[PDB]
């Protein structure tokens, strides 16, 4: 689980913010 | 090659050289004390940091006098 | 191998993707701390309440403005601890006074701290030299100078390098308005190792490309090398002739060219560790006080130096009270240093 | 296994036709849900500023820090 | 067996010690000029009217400079990139009160690096060596072009050329910066990418080659004895190398091939220089960096700063301050 | 111009100091490698 | 004054150059 | 416009300086038949006499 | 007590004697127009 | 199963639709200067 | 004892109960499962 | 076993007595050169060389 | 007591130049000594 | 144009180092105080 | 100031008087 682990640790937080970030593109004031 | 008085009272200093305590030895204590002293330095650098404010233990120039 | 100890380190030192060895528990846990840390601050946290400025995604700034702040200058040198007598245990106040940057940047210095370990841990099972460990000193010589040392012999962690690009450019520019960092000797030994090791990557990968003996007959030549071969990919002889006739000197040396190349960038980021040092107790090479002298009693003389103090002047005037919002400096358009019209 | 070999997998893609979009959406509704301006104390558009708050607010010490931020953010 | 071919045997000879052939011809003459030229003017020189407004400035070492703040000063703006040669001057020291040297020396100077450029491509070719180490040169090169020519014609003047000194460098590039805002210029960001790229892999891959060096040399010896020039070996292990640097990062990141390593070594700071040589030559059209000034308001609309506004406020600073009593129209369009 | 007057000495010997240093320890090794032969 | 220092400092660097080119240790290949 | 076709055109005129350097150089190296790389076996520098 | 040992010889080939002449001469270059002010 | 030269062309197609949007928002909404 | 004080003490408790503890017994338990052979 | 003899004052260092003397000389830089054969590519540029 | 300025140069050049003159014929010859041995 | 056969050693032996050392010394002594005025 | 040019040439000539009188040549008959 170690790979899984950090890979993971990884890719949770990037895919987690990139939704964030594409939605922060629309707050429009 | 020569030998000396004092080099004759400080030999019995250095005749171990080389003799090690098989196994671990006292590694746990040394741990322990290693401990120890990383809180010791720890409280002492919050307390100057003023991160760790003690009382009567003002730390400023003031407090002199 | 039996011992609990002797079963731990050989877990750790397993040979896997990802090496961790007794190192990684440092490094992991820190450096992931970091990045994640600079990812929340430069995407949620503002800088509202310590500079008075938006640093994040979520304000509206892009990568170029978005950056984790420094604390505010109130705070001092505080370590801004979540727990310590700012915060108080409160996240939201806690990343308000920007104990973010003290996060990314406390976690940061253990993260670098970790790595190091990490190749010298790695030089000594795989067993070669530890070169590699020690030039990444430089760049840890850069980090502790520029991010710690520089605002501990300041009044705060407000006028360390905010985490930024945009954040690094004013922390540029306000250095040098303030300090006059161009001028100080030991930053032109730094951009001098800097460029000149540049200069020695291009100039050996140039040299390194177009010397290859000809171990094939594609014209594309990177499939004519294999790993283990025990001969010279390219002719030292030539490219020492080359320069040589071309330059005048040349190497003749493989292992001191390759010690060359490590020490120019090491040797400017040594250098230049110096001069921030100096920089943090405002111990600058500012001015050169004959010409400051002959300038006072001879209004006729003036030098480019002279142009870039009163460009520093202009810089400091004009930034001040924007750029330090604590201050409460109020600059009247009368005392502002200007020049005609623009 | 060497990755593209991870890649090319089906079982891969069964996965991550929904693992994936998932986390993409969970944090589209942490931001448009206003959370993260309460976690991470970042102003809105409009909180800024307001009434007798029209200048920048500041921390001025170090260890009322938390007291004069509720003071300033009580909104 | 007729003069010319001698003549031209020797030129482009490769037994003189330093080679010379055809481009070395306009290079040998050109780069002497230029230096004999700027040694005179460094360390004697009037003072120069440099953004004619008759307010001289000193740049000679005799006229009170050191060597940090000497310098060869630009033109005169009078002058503007108007061709001025010593013969188009009244005199010489009216040729020397407006700045004729810089001319002299960057145009001989720019004609040299060209020269130089193109003399490394020959000497290659009687090697046998393959060219392209020309190519890597082009890159400091235009850097130079684009400080010392091109940013002149953009702007219209040699005034607005690099001072061939320390000091006069910082001023041009607190100068660019005010105008051009050169650092939130992506083409600077990529050069800035490209020399810290070029020391970081200089320093992994001198570290990693010193590291893995095969042991040739006993213990009271330097290390560097154990290569010996012209050998057929490698004298380090490229396995323990590669293998080292697997293990730090992950083993897809490193360089197993060598060839490809050193065309990586030579791309980087190369396409670097490139761009933010061709960034300068862009801005002196005045094509200029981002500007996010007032980027971020409220829902009612006033300005909430960011990073790039007091970034601005610096460069407003040098803005108002540079050239003092040059400007007396509030926009700078030249 | 009012520079200083030791600064003269500190980098006429700075430069002397090490600039004769470097020479003996090259004068130093040729004569032994001359004596060797 | 300084200037005669700064001459021969600039002077004593482009000597040195001038002897690293043409005084330098010609390379041979051992044997 | 003009900044725009003024400083596309500065770029595409010294990349195609650049382009030409490149070509060139090939070109002689290639009618020369050393475009692949130095003959281990008729290595030009070791038949030269060496300098200094 | 004798002959030591530990004695063995020392080098600066010509290279590194052009080497360090011209890092001296530089940084004599570069500090003394800070050490007159 | 699925050919990597159609999962690098989808997955690039869909990173550089993201990194557009980013430029859309960059002059749309918050954050630009409109 | 200050409040810095009792958030010092908590700090070192937290810092061995949520990083040194967990760490540790992971460590542990995964060196004693996933053993190397012929050490 | 009491509390002072579980510090083994006594027993030299807790865990210390009878100490053994460690063999490996830590003072030692390996010495084992390698020589590469000599190829005929080899001895043909040496021969041009000459 | 006011004295002369390149005195100062004067007398501490004229005593090292000879000074690293002789240090240097004297380790140049015991080296080539110890390098015939 | 070859190695030349009027090539020879140069030596000071430790008895002339001292001798040179103490002339050099004396010199600037005796000199200092009329090089300074 | 000429006071530590003095003292040091003076301390100088001593010290040199000092290793010629304790580190001299040792006189030995030649064989
Ligand atoms: C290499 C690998 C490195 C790995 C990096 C690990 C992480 C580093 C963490 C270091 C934290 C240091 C915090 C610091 O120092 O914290 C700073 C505090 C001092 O606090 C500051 O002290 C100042 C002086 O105040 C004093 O003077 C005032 C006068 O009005 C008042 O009297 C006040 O009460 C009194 O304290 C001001 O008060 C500041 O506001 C306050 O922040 O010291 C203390 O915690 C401790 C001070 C002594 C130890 C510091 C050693 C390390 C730093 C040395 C740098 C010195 C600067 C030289 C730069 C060149
Ligand atoms: C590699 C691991 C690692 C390292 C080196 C650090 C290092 C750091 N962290 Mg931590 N941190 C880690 C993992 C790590 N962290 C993890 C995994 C998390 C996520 C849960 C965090 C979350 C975190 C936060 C939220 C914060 C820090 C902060 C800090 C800094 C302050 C440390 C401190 O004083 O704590 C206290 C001291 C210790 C933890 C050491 C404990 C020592 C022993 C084990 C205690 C023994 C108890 C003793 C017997 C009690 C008796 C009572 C009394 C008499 C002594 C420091 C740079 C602070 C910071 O950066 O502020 C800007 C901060 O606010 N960290
Ligand atoms: C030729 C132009 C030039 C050059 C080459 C340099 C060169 C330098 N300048 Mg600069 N400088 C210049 C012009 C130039 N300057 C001018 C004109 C000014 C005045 C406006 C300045 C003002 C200036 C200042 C004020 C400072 C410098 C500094 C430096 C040094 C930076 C070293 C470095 O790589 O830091 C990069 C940083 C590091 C190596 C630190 C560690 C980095 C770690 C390893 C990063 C790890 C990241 C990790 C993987 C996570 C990534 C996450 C991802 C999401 C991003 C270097 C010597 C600094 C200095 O002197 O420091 C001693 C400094 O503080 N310069
Ligand atoms: C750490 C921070 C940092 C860093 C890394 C850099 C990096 C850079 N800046 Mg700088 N810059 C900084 C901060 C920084 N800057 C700041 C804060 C500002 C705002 C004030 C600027 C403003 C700025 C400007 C305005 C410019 C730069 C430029 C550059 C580049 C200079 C090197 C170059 O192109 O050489 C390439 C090589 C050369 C220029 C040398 C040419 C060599 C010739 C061909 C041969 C010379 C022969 C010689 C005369 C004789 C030989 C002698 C013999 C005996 C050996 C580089 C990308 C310049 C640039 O990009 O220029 C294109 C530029 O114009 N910067
Ligand atoms: C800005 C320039 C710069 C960057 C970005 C950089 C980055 C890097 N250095 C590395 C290595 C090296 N760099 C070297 C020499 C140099 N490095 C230089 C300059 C740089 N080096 C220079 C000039 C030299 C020449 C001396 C060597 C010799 C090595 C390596 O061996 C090593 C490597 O493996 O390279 C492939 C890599 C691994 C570091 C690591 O794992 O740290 C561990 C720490 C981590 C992950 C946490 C970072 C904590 C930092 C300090 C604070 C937080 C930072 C934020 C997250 C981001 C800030 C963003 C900004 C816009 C402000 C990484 C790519
Ligand atoms: C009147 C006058 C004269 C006017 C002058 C006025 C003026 C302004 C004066 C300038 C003053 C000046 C000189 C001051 C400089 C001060 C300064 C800042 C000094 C920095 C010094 C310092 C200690 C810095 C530390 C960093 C440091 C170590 C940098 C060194 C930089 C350095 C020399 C890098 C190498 C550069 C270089 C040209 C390399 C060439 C290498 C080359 C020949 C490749 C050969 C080669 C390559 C191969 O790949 C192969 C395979 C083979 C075989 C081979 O051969
Ligand atoms: C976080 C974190 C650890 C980020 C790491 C980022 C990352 C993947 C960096 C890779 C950088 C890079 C492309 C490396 C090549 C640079 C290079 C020229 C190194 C030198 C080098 C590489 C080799 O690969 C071998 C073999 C040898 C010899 C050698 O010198
Ligand atoms: C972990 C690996 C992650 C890969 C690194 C990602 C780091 C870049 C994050 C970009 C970001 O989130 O932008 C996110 C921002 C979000 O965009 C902003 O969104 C705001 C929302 O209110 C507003 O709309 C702003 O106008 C808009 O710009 O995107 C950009 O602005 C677009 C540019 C993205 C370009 C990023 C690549 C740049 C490469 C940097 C080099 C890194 C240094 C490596 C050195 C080694
Ligand atoms: C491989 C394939 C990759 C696929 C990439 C897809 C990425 C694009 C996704 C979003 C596009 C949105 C288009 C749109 O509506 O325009 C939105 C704005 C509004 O323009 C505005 O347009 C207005 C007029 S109009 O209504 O748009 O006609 C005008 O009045 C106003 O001044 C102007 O600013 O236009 C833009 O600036 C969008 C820039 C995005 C560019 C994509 C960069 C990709 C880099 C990688
Ligand atoms: C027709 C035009 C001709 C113009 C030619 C001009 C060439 C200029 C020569 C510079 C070389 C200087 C001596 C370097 C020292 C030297 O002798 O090196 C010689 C050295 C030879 O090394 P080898 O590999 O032989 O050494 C192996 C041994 O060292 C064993 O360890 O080669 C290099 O390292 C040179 C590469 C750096 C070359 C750049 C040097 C720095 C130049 C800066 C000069 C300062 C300018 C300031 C002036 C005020
Ligand atoms: C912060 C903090 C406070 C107290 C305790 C706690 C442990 C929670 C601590 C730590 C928190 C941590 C470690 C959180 C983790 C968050 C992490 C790892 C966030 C990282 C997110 C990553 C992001 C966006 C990446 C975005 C990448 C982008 C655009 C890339 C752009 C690109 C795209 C999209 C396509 C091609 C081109 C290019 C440039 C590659
Ligand atoms: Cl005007
Ligand atoms: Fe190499």
């Amino acid at each position: 689980t170690f790979r899984w682990l950090a890979i993971h640790g990884l890719a949770v937080p990037t895919v987690f913010f990139l939704g964030a970030i594409t939605s922060m593109q629309f707050i429009q004031r | 090659a020569l030998r000396t008085r004092l080099g004759e009272l400080l030999r019995p200093l250095n005749s171990e050289y080389g003799k090690v305590a098989p196994g671990w030895g006292t590694t746990p204590i040394m741990g322990f004390v290693m401990l120890l002293f990383f809180l010791f330095l720890l409280i002492i650098l919050q307390i100057y940091n003023s991160s760790l404010i003690i009382e009567n233990v003002d730390v400023d120039w003031a407090s002199l006098g | 191998g039996r011992g609990w100890f002797d079963l731990i380190d050989d877990w750790l030192k397993r040979d896997r993707f990802v090496f961790v060895g007794w190192s990684g528990l440092l490094l992991f846990p820190t450096s992931y701390l970091s990045i994640g840390g600079w990812f929340t601050g430069t995407t949620f946290v503002t800088s509202w309440y310590t500079h008075g400025l938006a640093s994040s995604y979520l304000e509206g700034c892009n990568f170029f403005t978005a950056a984790v702040s420094t604390p505010a200058n109130s705070m001092g040198h505080s370590l801004l601890l979540l727990w310590g007598p700012e915060a108080q245990g409160d996240f939201t106040r806690w990343c308000q006074i920007g104990g973010l940057w003290a996060f990314c940047a406390l976690h940061g210095s253990f993260a670098l701290i970790g790595f190091c370990l990490r190749q010298f841990e790695i030089a000594r099972l795989v067993g070669i030299r530890p070169y590699n460990a020690i030039a990444f000193s430089g760049p840890i010589a850069i980090f502790v100078s520029v991010f710690l040392m520089y605002p501990l012999g300041q009044a705060s962690w407000f006028f360390a390098p905010s985490l930024g690009v945009a954040a690094i450019f004013r922390f540029l520019l306000f250095i040098q308005g303030f300090h006059n960092f161009t001028l100080n000797p030991f930053h032109m030994m730094g951009v001098a190792g800097i460029l000149g090791a540049a200069l020695l990557c291009a100039i050996h990968g140039a040299t390194v490309q177009n010397t290859i003996f000809e171990d094939g007959d594609a014209a594309n030549t990177f499939r004519a090398f294999t790993p283990t071969q025990a001969e010279e990919t390219y002719s030292m002889v030539t490219a020492n002739r080359f320069w040589s006739q071309i330059f005048g000197v040349a190497f003749s040396n493989k292992r001191w060219l390759h010690f060359f190349m490590l020490f120019v960038p090491l040797a400017g980021l040594w250098t230049s560790a110096i001069g921030i040092v100096g920089l943090a107790l405002n111990l600058r090479a500012y001015d050169f006080v004959s010409q400051e002298l002959r300038a006072a009693e001879d209004p006729e003389f003036e030098t480019f130096y002279t142009k870039n103090i009163l460009l520093n002047e202009g810089i400091r005037s004009w930034m001040a009270a924007q750029d330090q919002p604590h201050e409460n400096f109020i600059f009247p358009e009368e005392v502002l240093p200007r020049g005609n019209a623009l | 296994r060497p990755f593209s070999d991870i890649i090319t997998s089906i079982r891969y893609w069964i996965i991550h036709s929904i693992t994936i979009p998932a986390l993409y959406v969970a944090g589209w509704l942490f931001v448009s849900t206003g959370l993260a301006y309460d976690i991470f104390g970042t102003p809105r558009p409009n909180e800024y500023f307001t009434q007798d708050r029209q200048q920048v607010p500041l921390v001025n010490d170090r260890f009322s820090a938390k007291q004069e931020l509720e003071d300033l953010t009580k909104g | 067996a007729s003069a010319w071919e001698r003549f031209c045997s020797w030129i482009t000879s490769t037994d003189n010690r330093l080679y010379i052939g055809w481009f070395g011809v306009l290079m040998i003459p050109t780069l002497l000029t230029a230096t004999t030229v700027y040694i005179i003017a460094f360390v004697a020189a009037p003072p120069v009217d440099i953004d004619g407004i008759r307010e001289p400035v000193a740049g000679s070492l005799l006229y009170g400079n050191n060597i940090i703040t000497g310098a060869v000063i630009p033109s005169s703006a009078s002058i503007g990139i108007h061709f001025y040669p010593i013969w188009e001057a009244a005199s010489l020291d009216e040729w020397l009160y407006n700045g004729g040297p810089y001319q002299l020396i960057v145009d001989h100077f720019l004609l040299g690096v060209c020269g130089w450029i193109g003399r490394e491509w020959e000497f290659s070719y009687r090697l046998g060596m393959r060219p392209w180490i020309s190519v890597a040169f082009t890159a400091p090169v235009a850097a130079a072009s684009a400080v010392f020519l091109v940013y002149p014609i953009g702007q219209g003047s040699f005034s607005d050329g690099m001072p061939l000194g320390i000091s006069g460098t910082f001023n041009f590039m607190l100068v660019f910066q005010a105008e051009h805002n050169i650092l939130m210029h992506p083409f600077h960001q990529l050069g800035v990418a490209g020399v810290f790229g070029g020391s970081l892999f200089s320093a992994m891959h001198g570290s990693l080659v010193t590291s893995s060096l095969i042991r040739e040399t006993t213990e009271n010896e330097s290390a560097n004895y154990g290569y010996k020039f012209g050998q057929e070996e490698e004298t380090y292990n490229i396995v323990a190398a590669h293998g080292y640097f697997g293990r730090l990062i992950f083993q897809y990141a490193s360089f197993n091939n060598s060839r490809a390593l050193h065309f990586f070594l030579g791309l980087w700071p190369v396409v670097g220089i490139w761009f933010t040589a061709l960034g300068v030559m862009t801005m002196a059209f005045n094509l200029n960096g981002f500007n996010f000034n007032q980027s971020v308001v409220d829902s009612q609309g006033r300005v909430i700063n960011t990073w790039a506004d007091i970034l601005n406020r610096a460069n407003l600073g040098m803005e108002v301050m540079h050239e003092r009593n040059a400007h007396n129209f509030p926009l700078d369009l030249a | 111009m009012n520079v200083s007057v030791a600064a003269y000495l500190a980098v006429l010997l700075g430069t002397f100091v090490p600039v004769v240093f470097l020479v003996t320890l090259y004068i130093q090794s040729e004569s032994r490698k001359a004596g060797s032969s | 004054m300084e200037t005669l220092v700064y001459v021969f400092l600039l002077a004593g660097t482009l000597g040195v150059i001038f002897f690293a080119v043409f005084f330098r240790d010609p390379p041979r290949i051992a044997k | 416009p003009r900044s725009w076709l003024t400083c596309a055109h500065f770029f595409l005129g010294f990349a195609f300086y650049i382009g030409h350097l490149w070509h060139a150089g090939r070109a002689r190296a290639a009618a020369a038949g050393f475009e692949k790389g130095i003959n281990r076996e008729n290595e030009p520098t070791l038949s030269l006499r060496p300098i200094d | 007590s004798g002959p030591n040992p530990n004695k063995q010889p020392v080098e600066l080939n010509r290279t590194s004697l052009f080497w360090g002449l011209l890092l001296i001469f530089v940084l004599a270059v570069l500090f003394s127009s800070y050490f007159f002010n | 199963r699925i050919p990597l030269w159609l999962i690098a062309t989808v997955g690039g197609t869909l990173a550089l639709t993201v990194v557009g949007i980013f430029f859309y928002g960059s002059y749309s909404g918050v954050g630009s200067s409109l | 004892m200050t409040p810095s004080l009792s958030a010092f003490i908590n700090s070192l408790l937290l810092g061995l109960f949520v990083v040194v503890i967990p760490i540790g017994a992971a460590l542990f338990l995964v060196s004693q499962s996933d053993r190397v052979t012929r050490t | 076993d009491t509390v002072v003899s579980s510090l083994y004052k006594s027993l030299g260092g807790a865990l210390d007595k009878t100490a053994v003397y460690d063999e490996e000389d830590q003072l030692l830089i390996l010495s084992d050169m390698e020589t590469f054969p000599e190829t005929e590519l080899g001895r043909r540029r040496v021969a041009q060389a000459e």
